[PDB]
DNA sequence: ATCGGATGTATATATCTGACACGTGCCTGGAGACTAGGGAGTAATCCCCTTGGCGGTTAAAACGCGGGGGAGAATCCGTACGTGCGTTTAAGCGGTGCTAGAGCTGTCTACGACCAATTGAGCGGCCTCGGCACCGGGATTCTCGA
DNA sequence: CGAGAATCCCGGTGCCGAGGCCGCTCAATTGGTCGTAGACAGCTCTAGCACCGCTTAAACGCACGTACGGATTCTCCCCCGCGTTTTAACCGCCAAGGGGATTACTCCCTAGTCTCCAGGCACGTGTCAGATATATACATCCGAT
C-alpha cells in the first residue's frame, strides 16, 4: 500500500482533498483521480511561497519562532500576495509608513 | 470528537522550507484559515466553469483554467508548472 | 436577569479615537472628527451585529458566536483570519 | 523654563509608537457595553462568546485605521495637514457606502 | 433546439399590473438577465446555509433567511410576507 | 390534473424552479416541495415591483411601450433597488445631475 | 462683431445634450482594431462576434464614465474646476485598483 | 488570412475623449487627461480581454463570444445586463 | 553656524515562566480488488456567419487663432488645537458562585426521490397593422452688449 | 437692459417590430413504493453572567501659546469657441470558406461495495525562547548665542 500523495511526490493529502473536493459539486459530480492532484500540488506551492517570506522577515528579527506580526510583513511586503490576499490578519499591526508631507 | 486541521502538512511544509524555525499557535490557525479560503475559492470556480459547458466531470482542465484565472502572472505560471509536474509522475507510476 | 442600557456611545472615548487616528496615520485633527467617527462605527456596528443575529437566529441557539461573527463579515466582504 | 516641545513632534512619535506597535487600542468593557446595547435592539435577552467580542473589536479597528488612512489620503491632497469631517464624508462617497 | 425564458411569465406579470402596456425586447431580455441572476443568488446563499449546518435540503426556512439576508429592509419584510402567504396558501391548498 | 403554479396563486413556474434548483445543490443534495413555491413568491414579487415603477416612469413620457432607458430610470431612481441591482444596464444612459458650483454665472 | 459665446455655457449645453442622450460615443470600426490589437498578445489568430465587440464597448464606456465622475469630485474637492490626473489617481487609489 | 496593427490606441479619439467627460458631467478639462485615459482604458481591456480569451480556450473554439465576455465580467464583478 | 543640557530611545546584561515540541495510544478513514455503465472522445456532415474587398458620401476629426477666465503664488489675522499639570474616575485583575444553555445519543416518523404513462403548456414559425422614428415648420426661451 | 440662436412643440408619412395565432412535442402531473434525515426527548457539564475589593492607569478639566486655515489680491498662460480643410467611417452589396452546431458510435474511467490496517487526533509532560527590569550610551530637541 503507497499513499497517493507519496506518488506524485508532495506533502498535502490527496485522498483527503478528493473526498473533499466531491462535496462541493452539483448534485451529480464526478471528480476524476487527477483532479484532486493537480489542486494539492497548487496548495503545497503557495503555502511554501508565504512561510518562504515569513521565514526570512523572522531572521532579520534576530528572533526564532513565527508569530502573525511577521506573517503581515510578509504579504504586505510582497505585491502578488498583497493582491491575492485581501483578508485582516487579526495582531498583524500595520506597515511603518510616514508621509513627506507631514514631516 | 475529531475535527480535521492541515497543521501537519504546515508543519512538514514548514520544516521543508527552513529547518530551524518554529511557529507559534495563531500564526498556525492563520495559515489554516488561509489555506481553506484558497481552497473553496478553487472548488467553487471549477465547479461553476464546469457547469459552464454543460459538464459534468471534475477533471484536471477545469482545475487549471481555475488558477489561471484566479492566481496572477508568474505565481499562476509557477503554479501551472508544478501541478503538471505533478500530473506526469503520478501518472508515470 | 436582565439589564438595560441607555447610552454608551460615549464609552469611545476622544482619546481613543486620537490613538486610532496616530495608528493610521495623522498629524493634526479637527473636533467633530469625534462625532463622525462614532456615527460612522454604529453604523458598521449595526450592519454587521445585524448579519450575525440573523445567522444565530437560523441555528435556533441564544449565544451569538465567533464564527457567526466571521461569517457575517466574510459575507460583507472583510474576511477575517484568525478565529475559525 | 520649563522644557516644552514645539507643537507637532510629540505627535509624530506618537505616530511611530503606535505604528510599530501591535495590540487594541479601544477601552475592552465599553466596547462589550456597547456592542449588547446595539445588539438588543434585533433580539432581546442574548448571549455572547467572548471570542466574537474580541473579533468584532478587530474587525471594528481595522476598518477604521484603513478608514483614516484615506481621509488623510484625502485631506493631503486637499493641501492641508488636518483631517475634516468633509474628507471623511468624500473618502466614503468615492468608497461607495452611503 | 429549445430555449427557455421566462418572457411569458414576465408579460403575465406585466399585464397584471399595467393592464395596457407593452415591452420591448431588449427589455425583456435585461428582464430574463435580472431573474436569473436574483435566482442564482439565492440558490447559492440557501445551499451555502445548509452546508454550514450540517444539513442536507433546502428547505422553507433555509430559503428566507437568504433572503433576509440578501434583500435590504422594507424589501426584506415585503417578500417573506408574501412568500408565507403564498406557503400557506399552497398548504390549505 | 391541477397545476402547480395555480394552487399557490402565482404566475411564476413551480415545477420549473423546482428542477433548476435541484440541479444547483451540493452532491447528495435534496430540495423540499416548498421551498420551490417560495421561492416563486420572492421572484414574481421582485419582477412586479421593478415593472410598476418603469410603468410608472414610462407613462409620463407619453410613450406605450417600456424601453431599457425606462428601465435604468426606475431603478436608479429609487432607494431600495439601486443597492440591490449594481449591474450595467445596456443602453441605459445615466440620471442628469449638474452641481451646484459647477453653474456658472453665480446665479 | 460675430456672436460669441463665453467659455462655459456650450460646455454645460454638451453636459445635458449627452447626459439626455443614451448612445454609444467611441467610434466603433477603431474600437475593434484596438481590441483585436490587444487580443493577438495572448493568442494568434482569434475570431470575434460582433455581440462580444458591443458587449466590450458597453462595459468600457460605462467604467469611463464611472471613473470620469468620481474624478469630477475630487476636482470639485480641491476647490478647483478642472480635471486633473493626479485627481484621476487619487480617486484610483481610493478604490484600490493601482 | 492574416494581419498586424502597429498602434491603435490613437483611435480614442479627443472628441471622444471629451464627449466621454461631458456625459461624466465634467466643465473644463486639462490636457494630460487624455493620455492618462488611454492608458486607464488599455489597462481594463488588457484585463477583461484576458479572462474572456482564457474563458473561451478552455472550451477548445477558436471565437470569442459575448457569452464568454459576460462571464468575464461577472468574475470582475463588473456585471453586465441585455446580452445573455 | 554652534552648544549644551534634558530627555526619549536603543543595548546588554539575570530571571522566571508558560508555551511549543515531542512521545503514546487508539480508531476512523484512506488504500487495494472487481464490476457495471454511463459520460465523453472521435469521426462525419451541414451550413451559418465571419472575414475581405469595392465604391460613393458625408459627418467627423485635425488644424489654427484670438482671448478671457481660472490656477497658482504671496501676505496677514486670529483662533482653534496641541502640550503639561493636578484631580478624579472606573478599567482591570483576582477570587467565588451558579445556573442557562450548548453539545451528544437514541427513536420513530414523516418526508422526498424513482419509476411508468400521459397529456397540456410552452417554444418555434408566420403574419399584420399600428406605435414610433423621421421630417418640416412655427413658438418659445435664453444669452450676450450695448 | 433686443436680436440672434438653440430648443420645444405640433402635425404628417411611412415602416418594421411587437402581439397574437397555429402545430407540435417533451417535460410537468399523478399514483405507488421505499429508504433515511431529522424532530424531539433526555442527560451532561461548560462557561457566561453577576458580585466584591483593592490598585492604579488613564480620562478629564484647565491654561497658555503658536502655527495653520482661510481671506484677499495679483499675474499670466491655457483651454475654450469658431471657421477651413482633410479623411476615413459608414452603408450597401457581393463572395467564399472556416468553423460552430448536431448525430452516431464506441470505449474507458469513475462510482459503488467490501476488507484491512496505519496516518492523524487527543492527551500528557518537559525545558528553553522570550517577556520583564535595568543601568548605561547616546541621538535628537529646543532655547540661547
Amino acid at each position: 500500500a503507497v499513499s497517493r500523495s507519496q506518488r506524485a511526490g508532495l506533502q498535502f493529502p490527496v485522498g483527503r482533498i478528493h473526498r473533499h473536493l466531491k462535496s462541493r459539486t452539483t448534485s451529480h459530480g464526478r471528480v476524476g483521480a487527477t483532479a484532486a492532484v493537480y489542486s494539492a500540488a497548487i496548495l503545497e506551492y503557495l503555502t511554501a511561497e508565504v512561510l518562504e517570506l515569513a521565514g526570512n522577515a523572522s531572521k532579520d528579527l534576530k528572533v526564532k519562532r513565527i508569530t502573525p506580526r511577521h506573517l503581515q510583513l510578509a504579504i504586505r511586503g510582497d505585491e502578488e500576495l498583497d493582491s491575492l490576499i485581501k483578508a485582516t490578519i487579526a495582531g498583524g499591526g500595520v506597515i511603518p509608513h510616514i508621509h513627506k508631507s507631514l514631516i | 470528537t475529531r475535527k480535521e486541521s492541515y497543521a501537519i502538512y504546515v508543519y512538514k511544509v514548514l520544516k521543508q522550507v527552513h529547518p530551524d524555525t518554529g511557529i507559534s499557535s495563531k500564526a498556525m490557525s492563520i495559515m489554516n484559515s488561509f489555506v481553506n479560503d484558497v481552497f473553496e475559492r478553487i472548488a467553487g470556480e471549477a465547479s461553476r466553469l464546469a457547469h459552464y459547458n454543460k459538464r459534468s466531470t471534475i477533471t484536471s482542465r477545469e482545475i487549471q483554467t481555475a488558477v489561471r484565472l484566479l492566481l496572477p502572472g508568474e505565481l499562476a505560471k509557477h503554479a501551472v508548472s508544478e501541478g503538471t509536474k505533478a500530473v506526469t509522475k503520478y501518472t508515470s507510476a | 436577569h436582565r439589564k438595560v442600557l441607555r447610552d454608551n456611545i460615549q464609552g469611545i472615548t476622544k482619546p481613543a479615537i486620537r490613538r486610532l487616528a496616530r495608528r493610521g496615520g495623522v498629524k493634526r485633527i479637527s473636533g467633530l472628527i469625534y462625532e463622525e467617527t462614532r456615527g460612522v462605527l454604529k453604523v458598521f456596528l449595526e450592519n454587521v451585529i445585524r448579519d450575525a443575529v440573523t445567522y444565530t437566529e437560523h441555528a435556533k441557539r441564544k449565544t451569538v458566536t465567533a464564527m457567526d461573527v466571521v461569517y457575517a463579515l466574510k459575507r460583507q466582504g472583510r474576511t477575517l483570519y484568525g478565529f475559525g | 523654563k520649563p522644557h516644552r516641545y514645539r507643537p507637532g513632534t510629540v505627535a509624530l512619535r506618537e505616530i511611530r509608537r503606535y505604528q510599530k506597535s501591535t495590540e487594541l487600542l479601544i477601552r475592552k468593557l465599553p466596547f462589550q457595553r456597547l456592542v449588547r446595547e446595539i445588539a438588543q435592539d434585533f433580539k432581546t435577552d442574548l448571549r455572547f462568546q467572548s471570542s466574537a467580542v474580541m473579533a468584532l473589536q478587530e474587525a471594528s479597528e481595522a476598518y477604521l485605521v484603513a478608514l483614516f488612512e484615506d481621509t488623510n489620503l484625502c485631506a493631503i491632497h486637499a493641501k492641508r495637514v488636518t483631517i475634516m469631517p468633509k474628507d471623511i464624508q468624500l473618502a466614503r462617497r468615492i468608497r461607495g457606502e452611503r
